[PDB]
């Protein structure tokens, strides 16, 4: 009953297998029950005091993680650099030999065994910001109809009809800007497009919430700003790389930058610090460069349109500049209707004149109040 | 005499065992 | 009976379990006297000379503390860093699957077995935010009855009456701005609110001592200013994350931004300094962002109300604006009554005119002094 | 740092000595009588006037006299231009450290 | 990955493309004639102008032309016929450590000198 464990290394025609066990490299025969043909490199296997492979298992899930350097010519090996700049050539297991393994990846490796298993990003931090998706939708936003139409055309429309766009040789917009006076409702649209995207992703592929949320990234502002030189730029590089994996020409990845003025400037307006002077060219290269993002939409929101650098506010980077204006009388009526719902309790005195009709009473109250305030 | 922030540059350190 | 110890890893339907023992992983059977189903992942279990589990214990060990970076998608493993910048993936223990686990929290981990047994909360502690409970109470403030009632309705009333607001579907205010001339009293009301919150969390709820200290997160303006790029941003994010994690349903967490005028100021004002284009957007996005606060009230006191930026003064961030005014004659009489108490030693010749009646004597002195200053 | 200047060294400013005594010296002599009477002791003194007249001497003499009267008192002398740095926030953090040390010393109850 | 932009996809600039095409190809198109006049090929080309005028467009066209040329000359399309174009983002070479970025500079230029030949531009 007490049985050991080991890591598979390679297979031979002798029906024998190389296994790393107890910190040493050994060769074993397999049990008649197990078929050595189905084994794959890097699989975990179970052993015994007689030193026989009895059962195969799933790959290792814990251990040291190292940054991938390059993939060797043979394709079964790759160079990985450890935490203290130690470099080692390690075999690539079956799962890596899915998405193509590319350098700049943090592969989970067992240095003594010399095998890489999987890799994980750290940009999740941003994906961790929107832990709960807002429940607001376009039905809960009033006073803006043309803007909602434009924002739907920018995002939803290209993906609803891909074949029509292909026939007309038109690609989805690369970027969207939202600008207007404070409080006019920019964050509402920004947090409602996220809800719509989550609903779409859930209904199309799978009901899992995490994967649905994994397509909207919330920068939240100066979160990218860091202490050390050349670290925030690498953070932006990682953000955009993680964005480019998740795009499949049928799935949009929305990277929302809030308060554009925080990290974006003219490169000359900076007085105390000019970190933006380094940050801006990196992101400009990421958006449009030698290699461009095929199906990534960057939605930007700001309160001061002029402070933003002219390079970003260029067609082909921020194609549609949606402007939200201060509400008029009809927009005020719509906003009031969105809040003064019929289900709100109302006094019997107000109900007396309109024979208890809640809807008409509340409606007339809405015009009365908007008329009072718009005088 | 405008005050300015700074960005530091780390120096790698070597530790064995 | 000399008996060993090991760390449980996973359970199987064969009633046999994998345990890390003597630095290597063992598949071992369980004794009939211990239930295998009752076991939990990452459990310290007893062994013997025949390598059979005989007892199960607490998840107590001595281990290095690792700063938690992110939890994996599968929800069972998390990435952590080390003192030497060593990043490793570790399975979560049963208690860590409790308060929600967040990045930046220390975890006790045994790197050989790779399990995070528990989280150490004292390591991430902020004593700069904590404030000593003031002796000042509501009865100690005079001449500001309207402002006291307004701040009561803003802060204390919503949590006292929750079902009543839910019936009307009203959310608690998400910000209070005390503002006015110098000295007229702004810090005094903050002290009174802190004392009331301390009492409410002390005797009404009865959690423990120092729990009242935890709430009313108090930070002065200049304290947030730091020497690096994007270091104040980290402090803002940390304090708001602490406020978010401490606040529960019906539990108020109040952050006092004393001296709101000097801190933040107005963006684009001040040639000498440019801290404004970095700090003001972090606060603008933490409050009323894509993900909003639940039961957090931000109280800001300013002697220069107009100096503060308008984007953080518009409704939705600082809704309830309370203005402190200069005392009038009746207000001055009340303030004198708040200090000229009857416990002060009164001269006998002073009491001669009223036959030793100290209450009437002191009231008359207050009237005389008020008349003298207001003549 | 132990101040050594005494009131005897100061000449022609005895009246200033008697005002400065009534704000720091007297309160800690019989503080019990004041808390009985509920008086609030003073908090800050600003010595202002033409320079080179012995402003520092008055403060050092007061500190030395208070130390001699106590039967443990702690005194901090920090010059102005030291609290100045071009980088953002450093001058405030120095003040925070100074006052943190002040609270550390005052926590026992000895005069600071 | 090689972009598909070619010279036929650029319009309104028939003079600048001529200059860059000459500076890239002619020293290698006619090496014997260049050595006849002892003319050293240029080693620095700068493209400057207002935003969104075609600078990256010309860069992509040049990269595509070089990749096609090297695919014609030899093989190993996997990395060869493309390794000769090194795309570097602006802040990409910036590094946290004190001397690592300088080492990156020296090493990049060292490889660019190694891979280069008299017939193969880098
Ligand atoms: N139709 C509407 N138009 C405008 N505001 C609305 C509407 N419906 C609701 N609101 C309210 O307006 C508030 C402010 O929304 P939002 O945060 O989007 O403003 P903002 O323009 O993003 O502000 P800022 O420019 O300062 O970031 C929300 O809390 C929301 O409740
Ligand atoms: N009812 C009252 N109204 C006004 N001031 C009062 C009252 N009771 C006491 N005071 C005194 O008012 C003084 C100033 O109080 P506080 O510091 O709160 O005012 P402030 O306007 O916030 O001051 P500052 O302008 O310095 O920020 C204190 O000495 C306090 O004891
Ligand atoms: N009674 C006195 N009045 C003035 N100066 C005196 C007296 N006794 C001694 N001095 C001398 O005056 C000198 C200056 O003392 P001190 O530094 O206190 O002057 P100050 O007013 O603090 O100068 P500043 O205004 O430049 O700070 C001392 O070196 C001391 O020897
Ligand atoms: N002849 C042309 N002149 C200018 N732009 C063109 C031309 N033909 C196509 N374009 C379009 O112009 C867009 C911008 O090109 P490009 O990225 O080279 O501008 P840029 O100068 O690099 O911008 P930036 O200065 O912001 O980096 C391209 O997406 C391309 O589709
Ligand atoms: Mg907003
Ligand atoms: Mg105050
Ligand atoms: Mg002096
Ligand atoms: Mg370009």
């Amino acid at each position: 009953p007490p049985s050991g464990y080991g890591v598979l290394l390679a297979t031979h025609d002798d029906d024998t297998v190389d296994v790393f066990t107890s910190g040493r490299k050994m060769r074993l025969t397999c049990s008649p029950n197990i078929d050595a043909a189905s084994l794959k490199k890097g699989q975990t296997v179970r052993l015994n005091e007689a030193l026989t492979v009895v059962e195969a298992g799933t790959f290792e899930a814990v251990g040291e993680i190292s940054t991938l350097r390059e993939i060797l010519a043979d394709g079964h090996r790759a160079l990985v650099v450890g935490h203290a700049d130690e470099e080692r050539v390690v075999w690539l297991a079956d799962p890596l030999i899915p998405r193509k393994l590319r350098p700049g990846d943090s592969l989970l490796v067992d240095t003594k065994a010399g095998y890489a298993f999987e890799r994980i990003p750290k940009a999740e931090v941003e994906d961790l910001v929107l832990e709960e998706v807002p429940d607001v939708s376009y039905a809960d936003i009033g006073g803006l109809s043309r803007q909602i139409e434009q924002i739907r055309d920018a995002v939803e429309l290209p993906f609803l009809h891909k074949e029509l766009y292909r026939e007309y040789s038109l690609r989805p917009p690369k970027g969207v800007l939202l600008y207007g006076p404070p409080g006019c409702g920019k964050t509402l649209i920004a947090k409602a497009v996220a809800n719509s995207l989550a609903k779409k992703m859930a209904e199309v592929r799978g009901d899992d919430a995490h994967e649905a949320k994994s397509y909207f990234l919330n920068i939240k502002g100066p979160e990218l700003l860091n202490k050390f030189v050349g670290e925030t730029e690498r953070h932006i590089r990682l953000i955009f790389q993680r964005a480019r994996e998740k795009a499949s020409e049928g799935t949009p990845v929305i990277v929302f930058f809030d308060e554009m003025d925080s990290i974006f400037r003219t490169r000359g307006t900076g007085v105390s610090s000019d970190v933006e002077t380094t940050v801006v060219p990196q992101l400009l290269s990421e958006i449009d460069g030698v290699e461009g993002l095929e199906n990534v939409i960057v939605i930007g929101a700001s309160n001061r349109e002029d402070m933003i650098d002219p390079a970003i506010l260029r067609p082909g980077r921020l194609d549609v500049k949606i402007k939200i204006e201060r509400p008029d009388a009809e927009a005020a009526q719509d906003i009031y209707s969105k809040y003064l719902t019929e289900f709100l309790p109302v006094h019997a005195d107000d109900l007396a004149e309109f024979d208890g009709d809640r809807s008409a009473c509340i409606k007339a109250m809405i015009e009365k109040v908007v008329d009072r305030m718009y005088a | 005499g405008s005050m300015a922030q700074e960005q530091t540059k780390r120096g790698g350190g070597g530790g064995d065992d």
